């Protein structure tokens, strides 16, 4: 069936960063922290409609023989089902290596890359990613690049089934349990 | 661990060093002739340095707990390693009995 | 990822396909192959260039995206989902939905599987899939397939897919499989009648 | 304070049979008074739900299995509440720590932050496709008693097999019989090289030397040349086959050794076929 | 706590795989011994 | 010679398991 | 004095027992065992072997007779009398719930068991089938001189009360054919013991061919085979091709004697070979 | 009392992952 993705986003500066490092080790699952590093491209084909489809494609460079991974994000259900996440139709798809050749002869040009780098947490169906987005410049090359800003993204995300409540309520809860170190809400795509 | 701990160690005997200091100044105070007034002038110093820094810490250390309070039970745990260094040990210990049953039945073949 | 091979046998020039199926199914039972399961592929093209997505039972969980000669993509089953999601750009083109069923036999690491090409309802023609499980590099046990094929098709033994063609030490895919089969549907719908 | 149910002290116990710093203590005995009751929990319940081939009888904290038709293998749990092989217990107590381990491991985790959840080689199975095969081996919950009753048949198998062998190389004396026992086993598995020369000849008859593969439930033997022969549990088979491989080393040897004294060897039969027949297997003969 | 114990059953597994070995040795020279006795 | 030799052969073993004990006690 | 604590001391072991069963349903039978009845202090009553995959124990005080102590009743079965068994099954002086389960369900096991080898003598007076009880099982030979294995061992999975079978080298289809079909119904063992005949005999013969040259087979579809005596031969036969000197085949043809049900004999043919049509046959002599 | 976060670091970098503010 059509899964949908819950987000809610915040950021952290960097030099208190660790203490929520150790907040997160405590809330989490008992698991060592996981330190992705991703080189993600966004894809776009220029159609007939006013909105061009998007496409994000991953490949995961720290681990060797990690499937590449396709995602299609829908817009935002502007419904007030869940009015505390970001609640989008999310379509996920692990792929081979040749994606962008493919992706190539389908239309598809690219928009942007960027490198992202950080820890990975889980707490039941919730997934913390906490990471630092880097510009790729030289674009060919994943080497070339320069840090975003100073402060790391946190982003705390469950990909679930359509509808499907009590959800962001749990995910309120767990935000709720970082609410001196991160402001984490709802916050829309727009401007 | 040691380092907040023993700063909470510091600031026990300090409240003894406050209470003495107290004690000591209302002692100046009560001699006949106290000829070392600027000895009183420095307990009461003392004291109030004492009570000061005592308030200092104290506040400071509500502030840090403040700062990574949570609420929440730390569902982080060391459990499966101890339960695999157990198991190592007794594997140690079951091939300490068979040596020595094996030697036993060696001393056996050999006392004849 | 074994070697295979992927042919038309030819209508018999009588008879249904049900019955030549029959035939070719009694033959496998004679050489001492079992039953070990049916087996389904299908294969859908998508338009704005070409683009062809096919499914097959041995890979459950995988569809594959065909450019005819540009690359093929692998991927799991929710590539389906992202076909209705595109659904403007990508029109689903019916009237081209091809499929073949039947079963498949297992004779000591060689996997043959006999189907009837059905577009639509009715059936038009049949295909023959042999894979040999061990080898995992094409061109070299080709002779082994040969007589394999020799043995129970007798005439109208193929030989030599253009996949083979390519005369390195490449080693075989299963995108070659359904290249292999993409070319098959593709002779199919223009042999037609 | 401890609960108590968690007091005193428990361990699994497990036997075959041919038959119808204070705190700390505390603290230590009662978690291992949980995770025995855990094992036995999923020992009884997979003893009396999931269907096997020889089922098994559950009374109140005992487990009676017949693996092989004259073995009778005990598991019970022994709660003190203040023959035993050691080795079918640490199994038990690893095999539940890994199946413990299954859920909470690192293989779950999306090292691509887009990629979902779930186990790494499942995810591999999209793009690097897979057969029926290796998909449903990557999903196959074996429970816990089946693992014990295939270590313990294991067990019992490798030792009525050393037991045929040192019985016949008591018994016997007219060839020889040696083996060599290999140094790493599986859970499953084990070897053995089994020679048979002549006592004073170890150099002119080289010419019978076998391989066993003692497996769950069948012994696979590897002749040195190239006669593969899969046996039974029982141990009259290995008694059989290792006698005649004695008789056909009796008439090796003087093949062997005509070679060395320089005479001429007219005919030789491996298996002969002519006179009287004989029960266990062929005879062999030269001239 | 993680660590130490890691190292304590690292240490463990050494030793008993050491002694694994000498004794594998030493079974070899009696099996020869045995086996090849007159009697 | 074949009593020596055994005889040889299980007063090396000893040591050697005597050795090992005194290795194995000392975790 | 007696009335107040001997009924107190009684409904508190109905209550004991209640809890138990909530335990055996909750941990590991689930839904093997379901509670009918339950007035608290009056009576309890469970249901075994139900429909799904009927019978009844209840536990009744009587509202009378203070003198004696908690009432066992068997319902559906009325169970026929075995001295031991039945002994067992009436007494909760121990307060285990899952021994007075086993020890009822045990002894239909047994009678289940016994009509079995009524069926088996029925076919067959002078059978040689044995029941072993430390499990409940029934061990019945399909061949008269053999071993410990090549025995169908049939057991009472005494928590569903279905049949398992159990063969040694038997594939796993036709034991779950045979389990299914016997399980349906006891008289259609008879068909499946004569077909379990000849497939002995097979693995009679390819374990004796083993450490010859030759490759067994039991199709051989060569051409002729309508006016060639080959065609003319029963349907359970053998096809020993020699490897050294292909060519030649000798066919060993298994039939019924008549009058003992339970051995075979053999008839031994040397058919030539060359679309390979036989060339002819002669059978050898029998001693 | 110190500032963990800056709330318009929160804003450009879910605007620089949004979509491409400040990546090209």
């Amino acid at each position: 069936i059509n899964m949908m993705e819950y987000l809610l986003q915040g950021s952290v500066l960097d030099h208190s960063l660790e203490s929520l490092i150790h907040r997160l080790r405590g809330l989490c699952d008992n698991m060592e922290p996981e330190t992705f590093l991703d080189h993600e491209m966004v894809f776009l084909l220029k159609g007939q409609q006013a909105s061009p489809f998007v496409l994000r494609a991953r490949r995961s460079m720290d681990r060797a023989g990690a499937p590449w991974h396709l995602r299609y994000l829908g817009q935002p259900e502007m419904g007030d089902k869940n009015r505390h996440a970001l609640v989008r139709n999310c379509v996920d798809i692990a792929t081979s290596e040749n994606l962008t050749d493919f992706l190539m002869e389908m239309g598809f040009r690219m928009d942007h890359e960027f490198v992202a780098k950080g820890h990975l947490f889980r707490k039941g169906i919730m997934k913390i990613m906490v990471y630092k987005i880097f510009r790729i410049l030289v674009p060919g090359n994943t080497d070339s690049t320069e840090a975003l800003s100073l402060s790391y993204l946190v982003e705390l995300s469950v990909v679930a089934p359509a509808g499907q409540d009590m959800v962001s309520d749990d995910m309120k809860n767990f935000a709720e349990q970082l609410k001196p170190l991160v402001h984490l809400e709802k916050i829309d795509p727009k401007r | 661990l040691a380092n907040e701990r023993l700063r909470a160690l510091e600031d026990i005997e300090r409240e003894i060093g406050a209470i003495l200091q107290n004690a000591g100044t209302v002692i100046l105070e009560l001699s006949k002739e106290k000829t070392n007034e600027r000895l009183l002038d420095r307990q009461a110093a003392a004291f109030t340095a004492s009570v000061q820094h005592v308030e200092a810490e104290l506040s400071a250390q509500i502030r840090y707990l403040t700062q990574v309070a949570t609420g929440q039970p730390h569902e982080g745990s060391s459990y499966s390693s101890r339960k695999d260094c157990q198991m190592a040990l007794k594997r140690v210990d079951y091939a300490r009995l068979k040596l020595s049953d094996v030697a036993r039945t060696c001393e056996q073949m050999l006392e004849n | 990822m074994g070697v295979t091979c992927v042919s038309q046998m030819p209508v018999a020039e009588g008879k249904s396909v049900q019955q030549t199926v029959e035939l070719l199914t009694r033959k496998l039972e004679m050489l001492g192959a079992e039953k070990q399961g049916t087996f389904c592929v299908d294969c859908e093209t998508y338009h704005t260039k070409l683009m062809y997505v096919m499914h097959n039972s041995e890979y459950p969980l995988s569809c594959f995206a065909l450019f005819e000669n540009g690359p093929c993509l692998i991927a799991d089953t929710n590539f389906d989902v992202l076909m209705v999601k595109l659904k403007g750009f990508f029109q689903s083109a019916k009237a081209s939905k091809i499929e073949t069923r039947g079963t498949r036999y297992q004779y000591c690491d060689f996997l043959v599987k006999v189907g009837t090409v059905t577009m639509g309802p009715s059936a038009r023609g049949i295909s023959v899939e042999v894979e040999y499980g061990p080898c995992v590099v094409a061109s070299d046990c080709w002779s082994l397939l040969l007589e394999f094929l020799q043995s129970f098709l007798g005439s109208h033994t193929p030989g030599a897919p253009a996949v083979f063609g390519n005369r390195h030490d490449a080693v075989y895919g299963p995108a070659d499989t359904m290249v292999q089969y993409m070319e098959l549907f593709n002779k199919i719908r223009k042999q037609q009648q | 304070q401890i609960p108590s149910d968690l007091e005193g002290s428990a361990y699994i116990k497990v036997s075959i049979q041919k038959q119808a710093p204070h705190w700390q203590t505390k603290l230590e005995a009662a978690q291992n008074v949980l995770l025995c009751k855990e094992i036995f929990a999923q020992l009884s319940r997979e003893a009396v739900q999931i269907k096997s081939q020889v089922p098994h009888i559950v009374v109140k904290n005992q487990i009676i299995s017949q693996p092989f038709p004259s073995l009778q293998l005990s598991i019970s749990l022994c709660h003190s509440s203040n023959d035993h092989l050691y080795v079918l217990e640490h199994n038990l107590h690893l095999l539940i720590r890994e199946f413990h381990k299954q859920t909470l491991s690192s293989i779950m985790m999306p090292h691509p932050a887009s990629a979902p959840f779930g186990h790494k080689r499942m995810r591999l199975s999209g793009p690097q496709a897979f057969d029926k095969n290796e998909i449903n081996s990557l999903q196959s919950s074996e429970g816990l008693l089946e693992k014990i009753i295939k270590q313990a048949k294991h067990i019992f198998l490798r030792s009525r097999a050393a037991a045929t062998i040192d019985s016949l190389a008591s018994r016997i004396e007219d060839p020889q019989i040696q083996a060599h026992w290999s140094n790493i086993n599986d859970v499953y598995e084990s070897s053995v090289k089994v020679l048979i020369t002549s006592q004073g000849y170890e150099q002119i008859c080289k010419s019978i030397q076998l391989q066993l593969n003692i497996g769950v439930e069948q012994i696979r033997v590897v002749h040195r040349d190239g006669r593969v022969i899969t046996l039974s549990y029982q141990e009259q088979e290995l008694q059989d086959f290792l006698l005649s491989q004695m008789s056909q080393h009796q008439v090796h040897a003087v093949q062997q050794l005509a070679k060395v004294m320089g005479w001429q060897v007219l005919s030789f039969s491996n298996h002969v076929g002519l006179g009287p027949i004989e029960s266990i297997g062929n005879a062999s003969a030269i001239t | 706590r993680n660590q130490q114990l890691r190292t304590l059953q690292e240490e463990c597994d050494r030793k008993l795989i050491t002694l694994r070995d000498e004794i594998s040795i030493d079974l070899y020279e009696l099996e020869e011994e045995y086996y090849s006795s007159s009697s | 010679n074949e009593l020596q030799r055994k005889d040889a052969l299980v007063q090396k073993h000893l040591t050697k398991l005597r050795h090992w004990q005194q290795v194995l006690e000392d975790i | 004095m007696y009335n107040c604590l001997h009924s107190f001391c009684l409904s508190l072991q109905l209550e004991v027992l209640h809890s138990q069963t909530l335990m055996l349903i909750r941990e590991r039978w689930g839904d093997l065992v379901q509670v009918e009845r339950y007035h608290a202090g009056k009576c309890l009553s469970l249901s075994v072997w139900n429909q799904q995959v009927v019978h009844k124990v209840t536990i009744k005080i009587d509202e009378n007779d203070v003198s004696k102590p908690l009432q066992i009743f068997h319902d559906p079965p009325l169970p026929a009398s075995d001295s031991k068994l039945v002994e067992r099954a009436m007494k909760i002086d121990h307060l285990s719930i899952e021994k007075l389960l086993i020890d009822s369900v045990h002894a239909r096991a047994h009678q289940k068991l016994q009509e079995l080898k009524a069926i088996l003598r029925g076919f067959n007076a002078n059978e040689n089938s044995s029941i072993e009880t430390a499990l409940p099982a029934l061990v019945v030979p399909i061949l008269e001189p053999c071993g410990n294995s090549e025995c169908l061992h049939i057991f009472v999975d005494l928590h569903s009360g279905m049949f398992q079978l159990m063969l040694y080298g038997l594939d796993q289809a036709t034991l779950d054919d045979m389990e299914k079909s016997v399980n349906d119904d006891m008289k259609r063992i008879i068909p499946w013991i004569q077909q379990l005949k000849f497939w002995l005999g097979q693995q009679r013969c390819k374990q004796s061919i083993k450490h010859l040259p030759t490759i067994s087979s039991e199709t051989l579809q060569l051409s002729n085979y309508s006016t060639h005596p080959i065609g003319n031969l029963s349907k359970n036969k053998l096809f020993i091709k020699l490897t050294r000197l292909p060519q030649y085949y000798i066919v060993v043809e298994m039939l019924e004697v008549p009058n003992k049900p339970t051995q075979l004999s053999y008839k031994y043919y040397f058919m030539s070979v060359n679309p390979a049509m036989a060339l002819l046959l002669q059978q050898f002599k029998e001693n | 009392n110190k500032q963990t976060f800056n709330p318009t670091d929160t804003n450009a970098l879910v605007a620089a992952v949004a979509f491409g503010k400040g990546l090209s």
